[PDB]
């Protein structure tokens, strides 16, 4: 499946795990994923493994080689497993979980259990990682995000929103703005400070987006931090501009008759190198794949049985 | 600065006792909110002299029935350190005892088989003032509560117990010194020996295996190897599967099996339980019937059934494994929240009682529960509703597990998806439907449906202060005739199923779907948001009563089912106060009554709290 | 058992022959008629044992009247049971006797409640009209009931304004609150009738709505009755009794029989009894309250015959009234 | 006497009897007497009346020490009672109910030859 330099994975409650390519429109193989569902999929930035994060455990899958089993099955949770993210080596692979701890662990070495952890009140929702590699923004479920500092273990705390459910964050390579999303429907989004290991790394918040009336799901900047895209739970996904936050651009899949409502929430993106095409899954088991500049529908990767949930999605020249 | 405290309490305190008293006998039944501020007053300065002889005075001079309202409290506060509140707690049960003692031998017999050995002593103590004069009463109840003990566990029903318990702790806790602990007091009752046909019975069956499963525990501890423990293991995991196989088949129990004494006593001088009134003719126990009912649920109740001196059947549930002294307790405060409705005109005229049945505990573990009769669960009705329809019972659930069938193991928003999706493509208006079906007439049916939405805000907020959790539909009743909701299982009070490890519950109380649909058409914002704003006020600016009725819980290990156990009961009273007051949500802020009640509105409807739910909850419905 | 029996159709719905009842002793008659022939033609022996009995005793066909049409109606098909609800329908549309629609919609309530299912009345199994006799009828809670249909069906602004009647007639001040409520949350936009406040019993601003809405419209009929309304209610029986002076002289003669009631307790709560005289003569004789004001001016008029027959009167048509309800 | 209100409260099934009346008899001056009856007693507040009857009970429901209860039909409460079964056992229970109203009441002697 490594052999492609476009590759996006998918994943959801059909206990299997599914890979695609961005011309094909066709699956390219199944690999089971019994004995649970899943929560997050990320392709490794060397492109030689795949952490899929599911229930009580982190499966790896390989890139390069034929149809195998997963290969290393990471336990030791005694909960859910929520997030995952990746060194720019590969070699730590941090993560956060369900039971309250954010931890961290290694990869290019054979030991079975955690290598950092850390405490939080509230379960962890989405995790991203600062693009130096040296600050963790943690999502809680009681609304603090919380900056962790990788050489020191500071713990700050900023709540934006008393008692409410972050659910999703993610920070631009340019390191230049940070978003967040929540249940409520809105979209925080914070500056950076051009900082190194100056121990400072603030955040100075912005004017507020009312992304959505519904709960607000994944939150997503385009690697070419010039788009942001967040997808929800009305069925709706907006892609905002980064220069101002306006938006003419709506990712819906109403069927228009109120008779067939309900028929599934948009539960993540992923923008590509170029940034001018997005990939989303829909709990009407279905992925779509869209052009940002016309919004339409480029593909559709049928083949799940059962709703999807998390995707990923890596690309090469 | 203390002295002068001292003074200004003492000074402000002996007038209100004697204004208390002067008020309690112009009441004269509407008297429990005096009631209760005086033992307030007496608990926390009876000590003092001046209202020491301030207290006597008033006791001598008012009428003794009175007290009858707060006999729980009394027996609560009976082991106080102080010795001049001691003494006249102990007077004033003696006197109870000897003008009322039906009312007070329950409780005293409770109290006597407490491990503490300040309230054991004190127990026994009052219990001897009462056989004094009542000795064949006093010896008939506690015949009669240590029968229905018996009758409520047979030595199967222990046995296995235990067995399951030291299966757990060997295998999952690696706790052999507890399995020898939790085991211990079963082979004390091997030593008591049998008692009935029944325990004879179970001797000659399996008390052979029993005693050689001892002896290969003799040579464990006598000589220290796992060999003799396993040994021992072999014969109660055979004996564990014979009980097992043999537990579903007591479906009907009969007296002369397990308790032939009941059916010696007949037409008894003792009043039947939780029926006694001192302004109505006694009804006593003419007979027992000859054969128990029993439920095939897990913890395995007796409908136990009473035929009393009036010749009307009394129908009760016998519990055996849980604590009745909470649901006692509970009663007690429905009642003072019944009397404080009924004082204000404007709830006494949209009656808002909370219907309530009697809790007669018999010890720390086993009790009587009032046969509420023409009621059914909110379970069973809506399982009658959709077998009637031909409507599939699980709907929801199984929708749920098409959607995912692993339900139990997604994150939060995932679970709210599935949760949603259930839902919405689901009616949920059984309990509307079939309220109207239930109706004789329209005019029933407004009444009815009146009565249940006014009873199921009344006990919503009864339930939010009380931290009334597992609020599950089985645990929901509903009259045939009044509509009225009635609460029936208060094993989680305080907000208890809202701490534990294992799907902890996040709502107050339980206003599913399925209940606001069968309100008025236009939603919960009007009957219910109304009379619960109503029963809001009344508990908050009768807060008193309320703090009152449970310091019980305070002075009582009851919910520890020792100064760790003060500081859990104090900070679970604090917990009361926040909530009461409106410092609940946020304890630096103090919110109006529409405010906290939408709060609690809203977290009782929020899908986010709902979906956590443990699925047996039915949060679906 | 004995098997079944037929039902002669031909009879059955010649029993359901409204064509020439006119008069109130016509319709009970054909009450009477109808409720002996469903058990005469009942398709249950158990019943049609009952009949010959029934007719000897009126009370047990009324006792059966819900069965009987029960087992009579199950044993048709498609097209006698169409005819069978014309039928029904023109027998509830006829006219309002407090006991022969009661006895209508008691068999309404009864066949929603039995298996068998809703009568299929209309379109809307007859919840709109069932829904308006019980409103007039004066049987509210069969009224609130299809109007809780209505609502689940389709919520309008017009289903909430009979709601509301409705549950405030009822006694539930709360209900009504809730219903504002729900029109609030869902129906924001519209801006609130005097006729919401009116049914809300929020009288004060019921009646500065009224006036607000008069001012901009002179001599209007439905607002001067609202107006009055209010007034009567607020206790201000000066201005209702200005406003009866001021308008009398214009009101249409059946927009006047309305008036009567009102101005004529305006004109007690004041005093000026020849006004009364005035007023009474609009409201009917054949009402409880053209009996009751006629015997209180003969009182005030101390004709103390006079004022007993017509109390005899008033008693005598309440009684129909008190027995519906 | 001015006995008023009073004998709703001792004698609970007055008003009962007085409004069946209204549904039983026929005779117009034994209406127009029950009615005047009905309005010398007073119009009995609803609550009251219900509280006369016992539907509502403070007594018991305001009692700390809670009781046990002693205990363990219209043609639409028939139904509503008998909606589990089918009709055609519904008939004659209705029937039966019917037949037994009138022949309890020994007033009605004269029909219990048809009755039987
Ligand atoms: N007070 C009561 N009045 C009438 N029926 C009752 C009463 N208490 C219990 N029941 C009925 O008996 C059933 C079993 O009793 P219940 O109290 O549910 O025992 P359990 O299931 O062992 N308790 P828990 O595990 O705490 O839910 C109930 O579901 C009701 O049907
Ligand atoms: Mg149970
Ligand atoms: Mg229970």
């Amino acid at each position: 499946v490594g052999s492609d330099p476009v590759i996006l994975a998918t994943a959801g409650y059909d206990h299997t795990v599914r890979f695609w390519q961005a011309h094909s429109g066709i699956c390219t193989r199944t690999v089971q994923h019994q004995d649970s569902q899943v929560n997050a999929l990320e392709v490794t930035p060397d492109r030689s493994m795949i952490a899929a994060a599911g229930y009580q455990h982190i499966r790896m899958y390989d890139l390069n080689s034929n149809n195998p089993n997963p290969i290393i099955s990471y336990d030791g949770v005694n909960k859910n497993i929520a997030s995952v993210g990746f060194h720019e080596d590969g070699r730590w692979m941090y993560t956060g979980g369900e039971d309250c701890t954010a931890r961290i662990w290694d990869l290019r070495s054979r030991n079975l259990q955690c290598q950092r952890i850390f405490q939080v009140n509230a379960p962890i929702n989405c995790v991203c990682l600062h693009p130096n590699q040296a600050e963790l923004i943690v999502g809680d479920q009681s609304g603090a995000i919380h900056i962790w500092d990788l050489k020191t273990d500071h713990n700050e705390q900023l709540i934006p929103e008393p008692e409410v459910s972050i659910t999703s964050a993610h920070i631009d390579p340019d390191a230049s703005y940070m978003a967040a999303v929540n249940s409520t429907g809105n979209c925080y989004v914070w500056n950076l400070t051009g900082g190194i290991g100056d121990e400072v790394t603030q955040l100075i918040p912005k004017t507020k987006i009312p992304a959505h009336t519904r709960y607000a799901l994944q939150c997503r900047f385009s690697p070419d931090s010039t788009l942001l895209a967040t997808c929800s739970a009305d069925q709706t996904c907006k892609i905002w501009r980064t220069s101002n936050f306006s938006l003419m651009t709506e990712l819906s899949i109403k069927s228009g008759n109120p008779g067939e409502s309900s028929r599934g929430w948009m539960w993540g993106c992923a923008f590509s190198g170029d940034s001018q095409y997005i990939v989303t899954a829909s709990s009407d088991n279905l992925a779509r794949l869209w052009c940002v500049e016309t919004g339409e529908i480029k593909r559709e990767y049928g083949g799940h049985q059962k709703a999807v949930v998390c995707l990923a999605f890596n690309d090469s020249v | 600065v203390t002295e002068d405290l001292s003074k200004t309490l003492l000074m402000y305190t002996v007038p209100a006792v004697q204004g208390f008293f002067r008020s309690i006998s112009l009441s004269r039944g509407n008297n429990l909110q005096d009631t209760l501020r005086v033992l307030t007053l007496w608990f926390d300065y009876g000590h003092w002299p001046d209202v020491n002889e301030a207290l006597v005075e008033g006791v001598k001079a008012i009428q003794i029935d009175t007290w009858l309202q707060v006999i729980p409290q009394l027996i609560a506060r009976i082991d106080t350190p102080r010795p001049l509140v001691g003494r006249l707690i102990h007077q004033l049960l003696t006197d109870i005892g000897r003008y009322h003692p039906q009312a007070l031998i329950y409780p005293l017999t409770v109290a006597s088989k407490s491990t503490t050995t300040a309230r054991h002593n004190a127990a026994n103590k009052i219990l001897k003032n009462m056989c004094e004069h009542s000795n064949t009463l006093v010896q008939q109840a506690m015949m009669v509560s240590e029968e229905l003990i018996r009758v409520a566990i047979l030595w199967h029903e222990m046995w296995h117990e235990g067995l399951e318990e030291a299966s757990r702790l060997y295998f999952g806790e690696r706790n052999v010194k507890g399995m020898f602990e939790v085991l211990e007091p079963l082979h004390a009752m091997m030593e008591r020996g049998p008692q009935t046909l029944k325990e004879t019975s179970f001797n000659q069956a399996y008390g052979r295996d029993l005693m050689e499963a001892q002896e290969w525990c003799r040579k464990y501890m006598k000589s220290g190897n796992v060999k003799d423990l396993t040994q021992a293991w072999d014969l109660y995991y055979h004996v564990f599967r014979r009980i097992s196989k043999q537990l579903p088949q007591l479906t009907s129990l009969e007296l002369q099996y397990v308790s032939p004494k009941l059916l010696m006593c007949r037409d008894l001088e003792l009043a039947v339980p939780g029926t006694y009134d001192p302004n109505q003719p006694i009804i006593r126990i003419q007979s027992i019937a000859p054969s128990l009912q029993v439920i095939t649920s897990k913890q395995r109740p007796r409908k136990l059934t009473l035929m009393g001196s009036n010749g009307h059947e009394f129908v009760f549930l016998l519990k055996g494994h849980e604590d009745l002294r909470q649901d006692e307790r509970v009663m007690q405060l429905f009642g003072l929240v019944n009397t404080l409705l009924a004082n204000d005109p404007t709830s006494l005229r949209k009656n808002l009682s909370i219907q309530r049945y009697a809790v007669i505990p018999l010890s720390t573990n086993s009790g009587l529960i009032g046969w509420v009769p023409h009621c059914d669960t909110l379970h069973a009705l809506i399982r009658d509703y959709r077998e009637k329809k031909k409507i599939l019972l699980n709907i929801e659930h199984r929708i749920m597990l098409r959607m995912a069938p692993d339900y139990d193991h997604l994150t939060l928003m995932q679970k709210v998806e599935v949760f949603e999706h259930a839902v919405n493509n689901t009616a949920g208006d059984d309990l509307a439907k079939l309220l109207w079906l239930k109706s004789p007439s329209s005019e029933v049916w407004f009444d009815r449906r009146t009565n249940y939405t006014r009873s199921l805000a009344v006990m919503s907020m009864v339930g939010y202060i009380l931290g009334l959790g597992d609020r599950h539909p089985s645990n929901l009743m509903l009259d045939r005739l009044s509509g009225k909701i009635l609460h029936i299982d208060f094993g989680d009070c305080f907000e208890v199923a809202m701490t534990r490890e294992k799907f902890p519950e996040k709502i107050p109380f339980r206003l599913t779907r399925m209940l606001t649909n069968a309100m008025e058409v236009t939603g919960l914002d009007g009957n219910y948001r109304i009379t619960c704003h109503t029963v809001m006020e009344v508990l908050r600016e009768h807060k008193d009563s309320v703090m009152a009725v449970l310091e019980a819980f305070v002075y009582d290990p009851l919910l520890n089912w020792p100064e760790a156990l003060n500081k859990k009961a104090i900070q679970i009273i604090n917990r009361v106060r926040d909530k009461l007051t409106g410092r609940d949500f946020s304890h630096d802020d103090t919110l109006d009554v529409p405010t906290q009640v939408e709060l609690l509105i809203k977290q009782a409807t929020s899908h986010e709290n709902l979906c956590q739910c443990y699925i047996g909850w039915c949060p679906f419905w | 058992p004995m098997k079944k029996l037929h039902v002669s159709t031909i009879n059955l719905q010649k029993a359901w022959g409204a064509a020439r009842r006119v008069s109130k002793d016509d319709w009970l008659e054909w009450l009477r008629r109808l409720s002996l022939e469903l058990l005469k033609d009942s398709s249950s022996p158990s019943l049609r044992s009952c009949w010959a009995l029934a007719q000897a005793y009126n009370p047990m066909a009324r006792d059966l009247f819900n069965a009987a049409f029960v087992s009579c109606w199950s044993e048709l098909n498609e097209d006698q049971q169409d005819e069978l609800i014309r039928s029904i329908e023109l027998a509830l549309t006829s006219q309002d006797i407090a006991e022969v629609t009661q006895t209508l919609l008691n068999l309404a309530e009864f066949m929603e409640h039995s298996d068998k299912g809703p009568l299929p009345l209309r379109d809307d199994n007859g919840i709109v009209l069932l829904g308006e006799r019980a409103a007039k009828c004066r049987a509210y809670a069969k009224a609130l009931h299809y109007k809780e249909l209505e609502f689940q069906k389709g919520p309008t602004p017009a289903i909430l304004e009979s709601l509301i009647s409705i549950n405030n007639k009822l006694q539930q001040p709360e209900a009504a609150a809730g219903v504002l409520e729900y029109a609030m949350k869902h129906f924001g936009e519209l801006e609130i009738q005097a006729t919401w406040y009116e049914k809300l019993h929020e009288w004060e601003d019921a009646l500065v709505a009224y006036d607000k809405k008069m001012d901009t419209n002179k001599d209007d009929p439905e607002l001067m009755l609202g107006r009055m309304r209010c007034l009567e209610a607020l206790g201000e029986w000066g201005q209702l009794h200005q406003q009866c002076c001021e308008k009398w002289t214009l009101v249409n003669d059946e927009t006047q029989a309305k008036m009567a009631r009102m101005a004529a307790a305006a004109a007690w709560g004041l005093g000026q009894w020849d006004s009364m005289e005035e007023y009474t003569c609009m409201i009917p004789r054949d009402t409880h309250d053209g009996a009751f004001y006629r015997a209180v001016l003969a009182l005030h008029q101390d004709l103390f015959s006079l004022a007993q027959q017509c109390i005899d009167k008033a008693r005598d048509l309440l009684d129909a009234e008190l027995t519906a309800m | 006497t001015g006995y008023v209100v009073e004998p709703y409260r001792k004698y609970p099934t007055l008003l009962e009897v007085l409004l069946n009346f209204l549904k039983t008899e026929q005779n117009q001056g034994t209406r127009r007497e029950a009615i005047r009856v009905l309005g010398l007693l007073g119009a009995l507040d609803p609550y009251k009346h219900k509280v006369n009857i016992g539907m509502i009970d403070q007594s018991r429901d305001a009692s700390a020490v809670s009781l046990s209860e002693s205990k363990s039909y219209s043609t639409s409460e028939m139904l509503v009672n008998m909606g589990n079964l089918p009709l055609d056992e519904f008939y004659p229970a209705v029937s039966m109910v019917a037949l037994m109203r009138i022949f309890r009441d020994q007033s009605l002697s004269h029909h219990h030859t048809m009755v039987v």
